[PDB]
RNA sequence: AGUAGUAACAAGAGGG
RNA sequence: UAUACCUCUGCU
């Protein structure tokens, strides 16, 4: 090494090495390339920790602030507004579960709420409740020597996940997440006073952002996530051995002005001796709904839907009687998942900085604040959806809510599948963008990239829909371009 | 600022039913 | 209407709406259970890329070591580690030519460090594999254990305090064929209690001597585990942890490579984000200025596949020796140690596996050491096959791993190999129709190729690609791509005729850091501030990020405002503070006070910002220097937190020390284990260090230096300070005698 | 007292465990055992804190908390427990303990804490006394640069600052080293006096001084002012599309003010040259311009900076140019040339490396002091000529020695014997060489060298010995016994009418300002710097495109001479402006003459290059050069580049990374196979057809006859078929 | 059952 | 063997 001197050593072995070892640039054209294949199987089922569009609220007019008053007192206050309960009946069976336990759990809960005298409610460890919360379902830990000789002792099931097909409900769920509501779901804490002129500008723009984000349906889902995961985390830590009851509460302020407390249902925390950050707390989630589960039975694979009452619902025309369903299911979560659920408000930041960078980018060109023109006028609009008529556009407020929904759904349906899909499909998007900028993009192994993407589309409802969204996007880019040597790179 | 969308639900809300 | 967020990309360019493709508001992937499946995968995959090489059984360890280098040149595009020694040395020489005096200065700076560096320097670092206990321990703890066992045997050169002597002791300790270690074990005694006799678990320690293989294997062993919380990937992978022996040698080798990379424009390491971007901007500026108007320009957005698995320890020995040419042979052989140990490294196989019987309803844990002597009826088909391959490499409960590398082992020298390939692409070396330049940090690279025609680029790519293959660097064909110079990607920085923002990358850092009330308020506001500067966080969103941080901070620390109607464990005591306080605006948020922060405030610490508005008694209590909540640590560790983005660097924050600068309770799971006694060792060590600081206040700022005893130093100071207190000051004559009699009494007890 | 410390050490030595550790472990080894711990560094602190803050007793605290605060408070909350924290004598504690302390705990004196935490309170002092201006909206170009992040740092090394800190808080334990510099001594006196009798941890005082004193830097993207106090507030002053004007509290340093004054004047002079009436334009800008909110004219009245652009501004306002200085007791007065600064280290005869602020370029001084005067001619480390006269031979020789040292020759540096040390105010390194040679100049004159001269009446030479010789003399030396005026075109001259300062000879090195400059001028664009000039000029063409397109068709000579193109012209090289205008206008009239071929983008791209009297030359251009922040950039004639990029996907012209505006959607569907306005007297037709012969370079186009077709390497790897048109354009 | 996903959790260790 | 309890641990 001390006496080595170069003498065409690289060029020599470059000559020796096979010409199979090469990186052939195959020119990339988005008109040539295929759609991503989505897997086959049974349909993908809802896997959120709470109902989204299918939820239903009992509520009271109440001046109490976002986290004020005792949760179970507010729960009992919300129950007292509703009458016309019934003897519960199973209207849709959880195929893998003992469904009489789900019925007995509801009846035990409802009677224990009636009998409670205090701030918290711990349920008695009944046989039906013990089953629902997975009592004693961990195999007992022995030394290997003692159990070495057992026939069916194998290693834990370590297979890839079972593939599932893209159901229509996830697109439907996302549509509702992007909508406005009649209620301000998020309350913001105080700032210091605005002194700087840019601080006054900020706060003017913040006025637009706040109303748009707070009244969006996705923000209701944020506040449900933030409440549930906070309650489950705190109770998991303090009340480890108790089956503690956690009512599903949010609080909001109408656009009319009145403050309101809402009750979606209840959660029964199982035992929660959570050592590792992946360790599971089992819980039962009993949630109100008007949605008939039989219209999409595939959506509710894990749920046992009871029918618990009848509600007289008022409208502009006349009153309607509708049945009240209680979507019961066993479910689970961890310290890491709970922690991230408690921090779901950061979704607001992901949407709004993208929105604000869009507003600011135009403001640089126009050399004035384009905040008010964007929210008040409907001149500047971006493609955000497809109908049978075609590619529909929307205002900056719509984009804010759609991007917010995306970030909330990334949070609710987090997975390794989403991670891998998002990172690999980002390369394919940039290649399409490179072509659209007239920069002559080239791949080396395009098949391998496609496989790296498609490998991650296994079973998750949210990643299946995002894969579908890419295909819809690809087709939209193809039709705008069309055939030609000098085609239509500009959209519309 | 009141945000508004071009969309409706003529009869009732299944999430916030008037009862 | 079906809503589709990705249709925004029709009008908005992908780089301009790149935040919508980063799902970083959800919990990232975590491994459950063991990483034995992954460690075996890595070991098996690493050997498959080198499979046409030469096997030889090691004289000392008896481990089966695969040597791929100077082997058959690859005949396909699959990942290969058949690096050619002569081709590596040509590239490293080419680097020396292009930067005359770089190797000279880098070596000389490393030599100056070797002479000055103390053994203390190895206390600063992350978790390290402790051969003493066959587990991971903190850096300082694994050091003290390794020094203690060295001192119990015939190895006390490190007594001096300089690090190079500790490194000699490590090389001298391989000669021992009976290395003694004290392993701990549990005993079940019985003792009477008034009138029933209860069982009592106690912990004794048993002296065990090791074989010459046993110690040698353990010193070359590197621990393994699954990497958690990693974004952008479907499947988990294994990470590695170096041992105490190799650690000190790695420090100096990386320190050389650092000094090399510090003066290389083409290196992305070790500089920060903005400087990395400036470096990429310079090479684009440099490539356009040097080229002519007739020429083309393409940029490869580049990933190297199987980076660590195909970088070879024997090749690193070639680099280290060539970089140190003409320097003293002691210095060359010292830096050559780490590559040698890496070439003869062995990998621990982790926790093992868990088995499950459905009918009997039982579970059990087998160790990874049992994977040799165990029936394969238990395991599934893929797992079985891996155990069958791993048995051919298994040596005393650890799989041998001569070729390749693993994540967490080694840092900057691998980038110098990549940079030497980038340096080859100068016009004056190639002398043909194409030429290149770029930037590289580890596996990630951005290559800019210029030529006169499109086919010149294709020849330049193949020339770069095959030259990389000649030194065991494998460009990913599936993950990399090429386009005309104008856009590219690099470590998730996106260029579009200039760098654009990637705010969503930073979303996990928006939240309560969880250090304490004082530190988090400072960390939170600074995160908002730095993102306004570096990642285009607009003013309105930044205001809302303050608003949402205060919410998160108020709930997490249960420190809601004093005029709230909430009820927690803290509301009542904060309400009492609220009512008694005259100027409410002076109260910190942690004391139920209002948020003072807007955009302009973010760089001012909270206590500093509220100081003039505080009640004097509250301010006097808040910042009381004799308060029991603060842990008076060293100056080097004052106002530091730990953060991950790289590996895991420290985050310095600006904060006034108050009662809110507290520390949360320690983990207590060690109480149940055989290492329970480590807590008392620590308790005794801290009491000894606490008393030393009363005689040597300076020790908390600058670490003291001496081969003398702690007691003899404290004794010497007790006499001379008492001398000056009487000879000119406020102390009586009877007190001087009382102190010197105690020093005589202490000297009498050895 | 020091009584209880030795008493406790005896009590510790009584314990047989602690006496073993205290005796066995050395002082160097104590640093290792201090960090010995079971405790891992927490991987997920955000999760753990959320987990632990649900617990009753999550905080660890000193056992002495049990003696200070009560076990239970007024509402029955348990404040502390007796459970020891794993691995120490600290006890587990509720957050209610921290609250009880802050409301009912022992009060202490902390009034001088703002002196300990001075680095923090200085930030508030600058903000509290800061002044906000208006917010302008525009594309803010940000250069990634290394900049100071620690304002008010008293600049020392880490080791120098360590000695100062030791002296203040640990005075008894200072090592072998001592306070070397007078900076170190004066800082220590101030720190000792400010921090006296301040009850606070010395650990914290040591920490805050380490952060305050030592200079720290970071790579940040900065638009505008780069000085410490402006870097402090980047989050507040700049965003993606806005500039919040803001002056921090306190006064700007003279260093920052002199640097930014030079940049302001240079930019003002570069702008004025390309206008019709430079002196009126320069004067217009001088009265409107301000630096750090202070008007530019009162700065020029009080600031003594000597620089060519500043002196042209001083001369236009009738202010005395700082033309003079003193050295060795002689008044030097420059009558020709200019001083260009370059600090570099050079070796003496004693091998001593010393950093000299060496001057370069040809200069002329009329020197005059006590009893003798001279006329010096100097170059870079050169005594070209010195004609000296005086009342005495010693007075002449004393002046001669001063000039020989003032020349900075390699002769006199190599002739130094021994080390250079003089005084306790130490003087700058020019006086170290002077005072050395004033005492003894035996080797200086021997090593200087002699030259032969022609015997002129009145002149005589001076030999190394001291004799007057007629035909021999020391190299350069000969012995023998101011109003200004500025014309319309900014040329500064003397009473005789000789050139003193030229606008053409002003330094073209830009550099980024340390303090903010606001030219409140219609002659200048809204934002400072050259990237702004490109973006605003191309934005302006797109905004007023409908007006300027018809003005292009009908009366182009009024379009080309628009005043809005004048800033753009400063970025073009002086020599290139005419031929570029010649090329552009020829290319534009080809587009008019060859009917059918019309490219809106190509007009917009090249339009700013028209604004100059055009040359009749026939050179070809594949690009125009533009000087942007020192480096040359090349705007290509055919297609996109870094400087000009029409993006079809966005329908936007991108100028140096920033969108400059969308042109009309008409221009997307606007093309023809034939491309005029690329080559002078030629027409690009379509793809390269090999029937018309092998490829020719652009320099080889003169070979082709009238109407002959050929293939050409036009640019960017494209090969293209081109025909020479018969009749040429206007 | 349920969480989950290439391997785990569904309390572990002890009072033997 | 089962059923009650009791102690330690919740990143080690
Ligand atoms: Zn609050």
């Amino acid at each position: 090494v001390s006496s080595f001197k170069a003498n065409g050593n690289i060029e020599a072995k470059l000559g020796a090495m096979s010409e199979k070892v090469n990186a052939q640039i195959e020119s990339f054209d988005p008109r040539t390339i295929r759609e991503l294949e989505l897997p086959e199987g049974k349909f993908c089922t809802q896997r959120s920790k709470f109902l989204l569009m299918d939820a239903m609220k009992l509520s009271v007019l109440n001046p109490a602030h976002e986290g004020e008053g005792i949760p179970m007192k507010d729960a009992k206050a919300c129950l007292d507004t509703f009458w016309g309960w019934k003897k519960a009946t199973i209207i849709k069976k959880h195929e893998k579960g003992v469904n009489t336990n789900y019925l007995m759990i509801w009846e035990q809960l409802l009677e224990s709420i009636k009998e409670m005298e205090g701030k918290f409610l711990n349920l008695k460890k009944t046989n039906h409740l013990k089953w629902g919360l997975g009592e004693g379902q961990a195999p007992e830990k022995m030394d290997f020597e003692d159990c070495k000789e057992v026939p069916d002792l194998f290693q834990y099931k370590s297979e890839p996940p079972e593939k599932r097909k893209l159901a229509s409900w996830i697109q439907s769920e996302f549509n509702k997440a992007s909508e406005l509501t009649n209620s301000n779901w998020i309350e913001f804490d105080e700032l210091g006073n605005d002194v700087a002129p840019i601080e006054h500008i900020a706060s003017r723009r913040r006025n637009f952002f706040t109303a748009e984000v707070s009244q969006c349906r996705a923000s209701e889902y944020i506040m449900k996530a933030v409440y549930i995961n906070t309650a489950l985390l705190n109770s998991s830590c303090t009340a480890m051995e108790e089956y503690q009851v956690i009512p599903i509460i949010t609080k909001c302020r109408d656009t009319s002005g009145q403050r309101r407390t809402n009750l979606y249902g209840f959660i029964i925390k199982g035992r929660s001796h959570l050592r590792n950050d992946t360790d599971v707390v089992n819980f039962i989630s009993l949630e109100f709904s008007l949605t008939d589960p039989r219209n999409e039975i595939h959506k509710w694979e894990k749920y046992c839907v009871l029918e618990i009452g009848d509600m007289e619902i008022r409208t502009s025309i006349s009153t309607i009687m509708k049945p009240v369903y209680l979507y019961v299911r066993t479910n689970g979560t961890s310290k890491i998942k709970m922690k991230w659920g408690m921090e779901m408000r950061r979704c607001l930041l992901q949407s709004l900085q993208q929105v604000e960078s869009m507003i600011e980018a135009e403001s640089a060109v126009k050399e004035k604040d384009m905040t008010e023109p964007f929210f008040r006028n409907r001149e500047n609009d971006w493609p955000i959806g497809e109908s049978p008529q075609g590619i529909e556009k929307g205002t900056i407020g719509k984009v804010c809510r759609v991007l917010l929904a995306k970030s909330v759904f990334n949070s609710i349906y987090a997975s390794a599948q989403l991670e891998g899909f998002s990172a690999e499909s980002r390369k394919l998007l940039l290649l399409i963008q490179a072509f659209r900028d007239n920069l002559d993009p080239g791949t080396f192994d395009l098949k391998g990239l496609y496989e790296a993407i498609e490998e991650c589309i296994i079973n998750d409802p949210w990643v299946l829909l995002n894969a579908s969204w890419f295909n819809s996007f690809l087709k939209a880019v193809q039709l705008s371009m069309g055939s030609g040597s000098g085609e239509n790179l500009y959209f519309q | 600022y009141s945000p508004t969308s071009p969309s409706y639900s003529p009869s009732y809300s299944p999430t916030s039913p008037s009862y | 209407m079906d809503v589709n967020p990705m249709l925004i990309f029709l009008k908005v360019p992908v780089q301009n709406a790149i935040s919508t493709t980063f799902p970083y508001t959800g919990d990232p992937p975590y491994s459950h259970g063991t990483g034995t499946g992954y460690t075996m995968d890595t070991v098996i995959r690493t050997h498959d890329y080198s499979s046409r090489g030469i096997w030889k059984t090691n004289s000392e360890t008896g481990a089966q070591q695969l040597n791929p280098i100077d082997g058959p040149l690859p005949e396909d595009n699959e990942p290969s580690g058949y690096a050619q020694t002569d081709c590596v040395l040509e590239l490293i020489e080419g680097l020396d030519r292009s930067h005359p005096g770089l190797f000279e200065t880098a070596c000389q700076e490393t030599i100056d460090a070797i002479q000055q560096t103390r053994v203390d320097k190895l206390t600063q670092g992350r978790q390290t594999y402790d051969w003493t206990l066959n587990r991971n321990q903190p850096a300082a703890t694994a050091l003290a254990n390794t020094i203690e066992v060295f001192r119990k045997n015939g190895y006390k050169l490190n007594e001096s305090g300089r690090l190079i002597d500790f490194l000699k002791d490590v090389l001298l300790s391989f000669e021992n064929d009976s290395m003694e270690v004290t392993t701990h074990f549990q005993k079940k005694k019985r003792i009477r209690d008034n009138k029933k006799m209860i069982t009592q678990r106690t912990i004794g320690k048993k002296r065990v001597k090791l074989t010459k293989k046993n110690y040698l294997i353990r010193a070359l062993t590197l621990n393994t585990m699954t990497k958690d919380a990693e974004r952008g990937k479907l499947k988990r992978r294994a990470i590695a942890t170096p041992g105490m022996q190799i650690r000190g040698f790695v420090y100096f080798v990386e320190l050389l490579a650092r000094n090399i990379c510090e003066r290389l424009e083409q290196s992305g390491l070790p500089v920060g984000g903005n400087e990395k971007k400036a470096k990429l901007a310079n090479v684009i500026k440099k490539m356009m200025a040097k080229s002519t108007d007739e020429e083309l320009s393409y940029t490869i957005t580049g990933d190297n596949t199987k980076w660590n698995e195909n970088q070879n320890p024997r090749i690193f020995l070639a680099m280290v020796l060539r970089i140190t040419a003409g320097q003293p042979e002691w210095f060359r052989d010292l830096l050559a140690v780490a590559p040698i140990m890496f070439s003869n490294k062995v990998a621990r196989l982790g926790r093992g596996y868990m088995f499950e019987s459905k009918s009997m309803h039982l579970r059990t844990q087998i160790s990874a050491e049992n994977l040799s002597d165990i029936n394969l009826r238990y395991f599934n088909e893929d797992t079985k096959k891996k155990i069958e391959k791993i048995r051919h490499l298994m040596v005393e409960g650890t799989a041998s791993l001569s070729p390749g590398m693993m994540m967490g082992m080694f840092n900057m020298l691998s980038t110098v190999l990549g940079v030497s390939v980038l340096n080859l692409g100068q016009r004056e070396i190639l002398k043909r129709t194409y030429w290149w330049d770029g930037l590289q940090s580890s596996d990630d690279f951005a290559l800019i190729i210029n030529g006169h025609f499109k086919e010149d680029i294709q020849q330049g790519v193949n020339h770069f690609y095959r030259t990389c293959k000649l030194v065991g660097i494998n460009m990913s064909q599936k993950k990399s791509y090429i386009n005309k110079t104008g856009t590219f990607e690099f470590t998730s920085f996106f260029y579009r005729y200039g760098f654009v923002a990637n705010f969503s990358m930073e979303l996990p850092s928006f939240g309560v850091a969880g250090n304490n009330e004082s530190a988090d308020m400072s960390i939170g506001t600074t995160v908002i501030k730095t993102n306004m500067i570096n990642n285009d966080l607009g003013p309105a969103t930044a205001q809302m990020a303050i608003q949402l941080f205060i919410k998160d901070y108020r709930y997490t620390y249960r420190c809601h405002r004093g005029d709230t109607n909430l009820e927690t464990r803290r509301t009542k005591s904060i309400k009492r503070l609220w009512t008694e306080t005259i100027s409410k605006a002076g109260l910190l948020v942690a004391d139920g006070g209002p948020n003072p922060y807007n955009l302009r405030n973010l760089h001012i610490p909270e206590v500093c910002l509220k100081w003039s508005l505080m009640d004097p008694d509250y301010r006097g209590r808040l910042c009381n220097p004799n308060n029991p909540f603060v842990h008076h640590m060293e100056v080097e560790s004052t106002n530091l937190a730990v953060v991950m983005p790289g590996p895991a660097k420290s985050l310095e924050y600006d904060a006034v020390a108050t009662t809110h600068s507290w520390t949360p309770k320690r983990n207590r799971s060690i109480l149940n284990t055989n290492q329970r006694g480590i807590l008392e060792d620590e308790r005794i060590y801290q009491k000894c260090c606490q008393v030393f600081e009363k005689f040597f206040p300076s020790s908390t700022y600058r670490r003291p230096i001496g081969m003398a005893s702690m007691l003899d130093a404290m004794l010497s100071r007790a006499r001379i300070d008492a001398r000056i207190d009487l000879e000119s000051g406020r102390i009586s004559s009877q007190d001087f005698s009382e102190i010197t009699n105690t020093c005589k009494a202490i000297e009498a007890l050895k | 007292s020091g009584m209880e410390r030795i008493k406790e050490l005896m009590e510790m030595v009584k314990n047989s465990r602690m006496r073993e550790i205290l005796t066995t472990t050395s002082v160097d080894h104590m640093a290792v055992i201090k960090k010995y711990t079971s405790g891992r560094q927490e991987k997920n602190p955000a999760l753990r804190m959320k987990w632990m803050m649900a617990m009753k007793y999550p905080i660890s605290a000193s056992s002495r908390i049990r003696e200070m605060i009560p076990e239970k408070d007024e509402d029955g909350n348990t404040l502390w427990t007796n459970t020891k924290d794993a691995g120490s004598n600290r006890v587990l504690v509720s957050p209610n303990a921290v609250t009880w302390w802050n409301r009912a705990g022992p009060v202490s004196d902390v009034v001088h804490y703002p002196r300990v935490y001075k680095m923090y309170f200085d930030r508030l002092e600058r903000l509290t006394h800061g002044t906000f201006g208006p917010v302008k909206f525009y594309n803010q170009v940000k250069v990634r640069k290394r900049v100071d992040i620690n304002p008010g740092h008293k600049d020392l090394t880490s080791r120098e600052a360590q000695e100062v800190i030791m002296e203040v808080v640990f005075p008894n334990e200072v090592g072998a080293r001592t306070l070397s510099s007078d900076a170190q001594l004066t800082i220590t006196k101030e720190k000792k006096e400010e921090l006296k009798n301040c009850k606070i941890s010395p650990i914290m005082v040591a920490y805050m001084l380490e952060r305050e004193l030592v200079r720290r830097t970071r790579f940040l993207p900065i638009a505008g002012a780069t000085s410490s106090t402006y870097v402090e507030v980047l989050h507040l002053t700049q965003g993606t599309c806005w500039e919040q004007q803001y002056t921090p509290g306190g006064e700007a340093e003279n260093d920052d003010l002199d640097q930014t004054l030079i940049i302001a004047s240079r930019n003002i002079v570069r702008r004025s040259i390309v206008a019709i009436d430079p002196l009126a334009s320069l004067l217009s800008m001088c009265h409107t311009t301000s630096i750090s909110s202070e008007p530019l004219v009162e700065i020029l009245r009080s600031n003594p900076t000597d620089e060519q652009a500043v002196n042209i501004c001083k001369a236009a306002l009738g202010i005395r140019i700082n033309n003079s200085f003193s050295f060795g007791g002689y008044n030097f007065k420059r009558v020709k040339g200019s001083s260009q600064r370059t600090e570099k280290a050079v070796l003496t005869g004693n091998l001593q490396t010393l950093t000299m602020t060496i001057f370069e370029g040809y200069e002329e001084f009329n020197v005059s002091g006590k009893r003798a005067s001279a006329v010096l001619k100097k170059g870079a480390q050169r005594l070209i000529q010195a004609i000296i006269g005086g009342r005495t031979l010693e007075d002449i020789l004393n002046l001669m020695i001063t000039l020989m040292v003032f020349s900075q020759e390699e002769k006199m540096l190599k002739a130094v014997r021994g080390d250079l040390n003089f005084v306790n105010q130490r003087l700058n390194p020019m006086y170290q060489l002077l005072r050395h040679f004033q005492k003894d100049s035996s080797t200086l004159l021997k090593n200087w060298g002699t030259e032969e001269i022609d015997p002129i009446m009145g002149i005589a030479g001076i030999m190394p010995d001291g004799t007057i010789n007629k035909t021999q003399t020391l190299m350069g030396v000969r012995l023998s016994q101011i109003r200004v005026n500025i014309d319309k075109y900014l040329r500064v001259r003397n009473e005789k009418g000789e050139l003193l300062i030229s606008p053409e000879e002003v330094s073209e090195a830009q550099g980024q300002e340390k303090l903010p400059i606001n030219y409140n001028s219609s002659l200048m664009w809204e934002v400072n710097g050259p990237e702004s000039i490109l973006t605003n000029t191309y934005h302006w063409i797109i905004k007023n495109w409908e007006l300027l397109k018809t003005q292009w068709m009908t009366d182009p000579t009024v379009l080309y001479n628009r005043i809005e193109f004048e800033p753009f012209q400063t970025l073009i090289p002086k020599g290139n402006r005419a031929i570029y205008s010649g090329f552009t206008r020829t290319l534009f009239q080809q587009m008019r003459d060859v009917e059918g071929t019309f490219d809106s983008i190509q007009i917009i791209k090249l339009l700013p290059f028209s604004a100059h009297p055009p040359s009749l030359g026939r050179t070809q251009f594949s690009s125009f050069t533009l000087n942007i922040r020192g480096a040359p950039l090349r705007l290509l004639i055919r297609g996109n580049s870094q400087v000009f990029n029409y993006n079809q996907m966005e329908n936007v012209i991108i100028v140096l990374g920033k969108s400059v505006g969308s042109p009309e959607r008409s221009i997307l569907t606007e093309s023809s196979s034939i491309e005029s306005a690329v080559l002078r007297g030629f027409l690009i037709l379509g793809k390269a057809n090999s029937k018309y012969g092998p490829v020719l370079t652009i320099g080889e186009l003169d070979k082709l006859g009238r109407g002959e077709k050929a293939n050409v390497l036009i640019g960017q790897g494209d090969t293209v078929l081109v025909m020479k048109r018969k009749r040429d354009s206007s």
